[PDB]
């Protein structure tokens, strides 16, 4: 059943992307943040990391994830991955380069790992509120009440409502390829893979090789030291460089659709309800802000909103023609008046 | 040969006059004026910034009192408690239970922060303005001259030599006192050195980064430590520097009218477009030619193409030359009412050449000298729908 | 120690210093112009305070920090006008 | 060229005071902080503790911390050395006394390092905010402008 | 409002009127920079009458 998506499983391979905020400073971590999509109602919060995680190697492991260390990957464990922003979060599920959590509200968002002899974590400025479903401007999912139509993230993978572009990543350097044939720099290989290779001085101008040497240059600060790698491919990021070869296409669904769920709201204590000639007194003592609307029947509207926080006390004038009001997301009452 | 001319203080306006030199062809003028610098004098008062209580370590005699000193630091508050019994990790740190007393000390010290960020008060004066001017008069369409604006220096550049100023107002946006925080000018009445309320602005008064000596008056005030515990507990204002840079008015390089704006620098204002200038210049006679070499231009007419009341050069109009030889021709209006772009202009056998201009009258008519040769340019103007140019060129609102 | 403060001044560790922080930019205002007024019809991100000043004899300046998105104006002279939206650089402006 | 500071290294030593907040009291914990500038710009907060973390105890281990617990120091391993606030905050760099880190705003600083067997925890009272320069008040280092 | 309209959920032509301009990127960094007007729809779904 889980093994029923390797078009993203094998086919897509984690890489490297520059952090705004990494550790400390705008390094270039293997989390990478992408797209953190704050659109749910209930505070839930998908990221795309460009990290990825799910499954191991080949098909297993669902405790495991997948990062890029340099030029190569190593898989390890999910010993010990957070979430986090003004409070720490807490993680749903995790597929593919996304990650489903329930945050706090809070003004940035932070992702990391922990390999256990290093944390590795990055974060970006970016906003994330809450919005509770109705009329009542709560700040956290209450344990009863009234349910309501809710838009939010659903926790299933198996889905194929949406794609996105998978092409061959553009290559990266790595200088470290530039070793010295004690005179001369001298590049190796990861696997075969494609070497583009040249230098400011006239020398080997394509390279698509094994291991090479340089005949003209010798400083590896006037080298191209790049890997063409595409043998697995890479999410279409705004972060990496896009090679001028061609864009493959292989696009592979999200994982978190958002799907129109039930969340349960919070429910206002009810008014206190008193009565004087043609006159309504309202008795309200909310918890926290809820929106009172207030409708006369009559041919005029005349139409009467506010949120209120603190407790207050407030009077309508009630006409034969009848009124209607809906304090906070209690079904709408109706009244006559003598 | 020495024309002596009023201009108006614009930085991106030509004034291209043409200069009446008997016995001689007339030769164009062109001054422009790069920068405005005022640079008005200044006295450094003061500098202030946040300030740190640097603490030192309480004295405390276990059974017996200590009588303090006043000690020359600023601001030192020393106060003598008793009645303490102070306890640490190691248990009760006196066998006595009253003669215990705590000679706790507090001054009050400027911030490390003070080296980089820290206000500068500062006293001006009337000052002395310099400009960046370029004259590409002639036929050598270069200068590269800084100048004065005093009614005595000569500016001598290339070849040509002149003398510029005073101006005709005395505006100065700077205030008697000027404050300069890091970049920003701001015209805040700083008090005076020595004299700072607390709490509010210049509650900490440094000659100089330099000065050792300065003015804390931060109102610190020690109080008795609570429940026999080793501290020092200080009472005091806010740091007044903190106080007024949250709350700071906008920058004087923000309200200062006629398009001035300021540096941390000297403290020129700039472009400050006010005012006139007398300019006299000194021609060379080099450049100078005998009137009987200029072609005859005479029995010629001007008419109007198309011309937009606007502030761009949006008018056009066709000149039918009626000349004998060939050569330069200046071009240049006497009148303000129209400014001509063109500047030079050869001549052919009765040709005729378009010039570009511009103007501020619904039905222009304004004199046109062309290498002594009058004519009145007659005709109509548009106003245009689509108002975005460039700044105004014209410079010549008046009555229409 | 009531014998003597003995020597040991130590340099302090981190030394505050004028570096060049990376700052925010607010979106470009959409400009839109009528006969001698200039509405600015702007939608800022975060609380952004805009400055406007006449290049004219009187300045007539106003500072005014905005938070939602509003559609402001502003009387445009033959003298000119300059406004500075946010950390942009100012931009000044015609008349006719 | 981390040997040049051996005046800080050598001729100090670890210290101890009145927490004013050590964990659930007022306890003398062996990192009780004091003068905090939270005057930068940036986010970065300059903190002073009573601990002396640096070298070890004659040359050596840069990335080791030296507290004094009771009449003696003890220089062990930095495993977990947390500075907090409102949030939690991110270690910068640590020399002598004092330690850099940058931390989003709030009300208090909490400084807790990790013994292995014990919590080690001290906390003070002290706004912290963090404008950035410029006319757009933000609220945290973006990443591009 | 209406700051994105499509003719239906299904069309592949859409209008977007968004003021979006590219920008430098900083520090010689590998990133597309972007400066965006803040999302029309958010817009109203926050302060949309009764
Ligand atoms: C002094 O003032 C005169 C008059 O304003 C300046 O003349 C202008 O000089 C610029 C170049 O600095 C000319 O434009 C440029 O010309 C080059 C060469 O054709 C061209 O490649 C550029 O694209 C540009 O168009 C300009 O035509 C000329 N005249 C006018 C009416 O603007 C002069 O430069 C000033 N001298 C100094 C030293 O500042
Ligand atoms: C009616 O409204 C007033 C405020 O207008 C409020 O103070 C009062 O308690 C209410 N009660 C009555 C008199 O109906
Ligand atoms: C600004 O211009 C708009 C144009 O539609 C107008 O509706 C609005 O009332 C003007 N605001 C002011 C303060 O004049």
């Amino acid at each position: 059943d889980l093994d029923t998506h390797f078009t993203q499983y094998k086919l897509a391979r984690p890489y490297i992307a520059d952090c705004p905020n990494c550790g400390h400073s705008r390094c270039d971590s293997p989390i990478a943040i992408e797209e953190v999509r704050g659109d749910a109602h209930a505070g839930v919060i998908r990221i795309q990391t460009s990290a990825m995680f799910g499954l191991k190697t080949d098909g297993v492991d669902l405790a495991y994830m997948s990062f890029m260390n340099g030029k190569t990957q190593k898989s390890i464990k999910i010993d010990n991955l957070h979430v986090r922003t003004s409070a720490p979060c807490s993680l749903v599920s995790h597929h593919g380069y996304y990650i489903l959590a329930q945050c706090p509200p809070g003004d940035t968002v932070t992702v990391g790992f922990h390999d256990g002899p290093n944390r590795h974590t990055c974060t970006v400025a970016h906003k994330v509120e809450f919005r509770p479903v109705g009329r009542e401007k709560y700040r956290h999912p209450p344990e009863h009440g009234v349910e309501l139509p809710c838009n939010r993230y659903t926790h299933k993978r198996a889905d194929q409502g949406h794609y996105v572009e998978m092409h061959q990543p553009g290559l990266v350097a790595d200088h470290s390829l530039l070793s010295i044939h004690s005179a001369k720099v001298k590049i190796t290989v990861p696997s075969g893979a494609q070497v583009k290779y040249y230098c400011k001085c006239p020398d080997v101008r394509e390279g698509i090789t094994s291991s090479d040497h340089t005949t003209t240059c010798t400083d590896v600060k006037q080298c191209r030291a790049y890997l063409i790698d595409n043998k697995k491919w890479v999410y279409n990021s705004g972060r990496l460089p896009r090679g001028e070869g061609d864009t493959f296409k292989g696009k592979l669904h999200v994982p978190f659709v958002p799907v129109k769920a039930k969340c349960i709201a919070t429910l206002a204590p009810e008014p206190l309800v008193e009565h004087k000639h043609r006159t309504l007194i309202l008795h309200l003592h909310p918890d926290h802000p809820t929106l009172l609307t207030t409708r006369s029947l009559g041919s005029d509207a005349n139409p009467t909103r506010q949120w209120i926080e603190r407790p207050t006390t407030v009077n309508f004038t009630v006409t034969g023609e009848g009124l209607e009001y809906t304090w906070g997301n209690h079904p709408p009452k109706r009244v006559w008046a003598q | 040969y020495e024309h002596t001319a009023v201009m108006p203080n614009k930085v991106g306006i030509p004034y291209k006059a043409l200069v009446e030199r008997p016995g001689y062809a007339p030769v164009h003028l062109q001054i422009q004026l790069v920068n405005t610098r005022i640079i008005p004098s200044t006295n450094l008062e003061y500098i202030t910034c946040k300030y740190k209580t640097k603490v030192p370590s309480p004295v405390v005699k276990c059974c017996g009192a200590t009588q303090c000193t006043s000690k020359p630091h600023p601001d030192y508050q020393c106060q003598v408690f008793t009645g303490v019994y102070p306890f640490m990790w190691g248990g009760a740190y006196c066998f006595c239970d009253t003669e215990n007393t705590q000679m706790s000390e507090a001054y009050v010290e400027r911030s490390e922060e003070c080296s980089i960020d820290h206000a500068k008060a500062y006293k001006v004066h009337t000052g002395t303005v310099q400009a960046m001017v370029n004259i590409t008069y002639g036929s050598v369409s270069w200068r590269s001259a800084d100048v004065y604006v005093n009614g005595e220096t000569p500016a001598k550049i290339g070849d040509a030599k002149l003398i510029i100023g005073p101006l005709s107002s005395a505006w100065s946006p700077f205030d008697n006192k000027v404050v300069v925080y890091g970049h920003e000018v701001y015209n805040y009445d700083f008090p005076e050195y020595g004299t700072g309320k607390a709490g509010s602005f210049g509650d900490l008064q440094s000659r100089t980064s330099t000065s050792n000596d300065l003015y804390a008056n931060t109102n610190l005030k020690l109080q008795r430590p609570q429940a026999g515990i080793v501290h020092t507990p200080f009472t005091q204002a806010p740091s007044g520097f903190e106080r007024w840079k949250r709350d700071k008015g906008a920058p004087l390089n923000d309200v200062a009218p006629f398009g001035c704006s300021i540096a941390l620098e000297p403290l020129r204002a700039e472009n400050c477009a006010v005012g006139s200038i007398p300019i006299s210049i000194d021609i060379p006679d080099a450049a100078f030619t005998r009137i009987s070499e200029t072609p005859t231009v005479s029995d010629l007419e001007c008419k109007i193409t198309e011309c937009t009341y606007a502030s761009d050069f949006g008018g056009i109009a066709t000149v039918a030359y009626k000349s004998s030889k060939a050569g330069n021709c200046p071009i240049h209006s006497p009148s303000g009412v129209a400014v001509i772009k063109e500047n030079d202009v050869t001549l052919a056998e009765s040709g005729s050449f378009t010039f570009h201009f511009s103007t501020a009258n619904i039905h222009p008519a304004f004199k046109l000298q062309v290498c002594t040769s009058a004519v009145t340019c007659k005709g109509d103007c548009k106003p245009p729908k689509d108002h975005i140019v460039d700044y105004p060129a014209q410079h010549t609102e008046s009555f229409t």
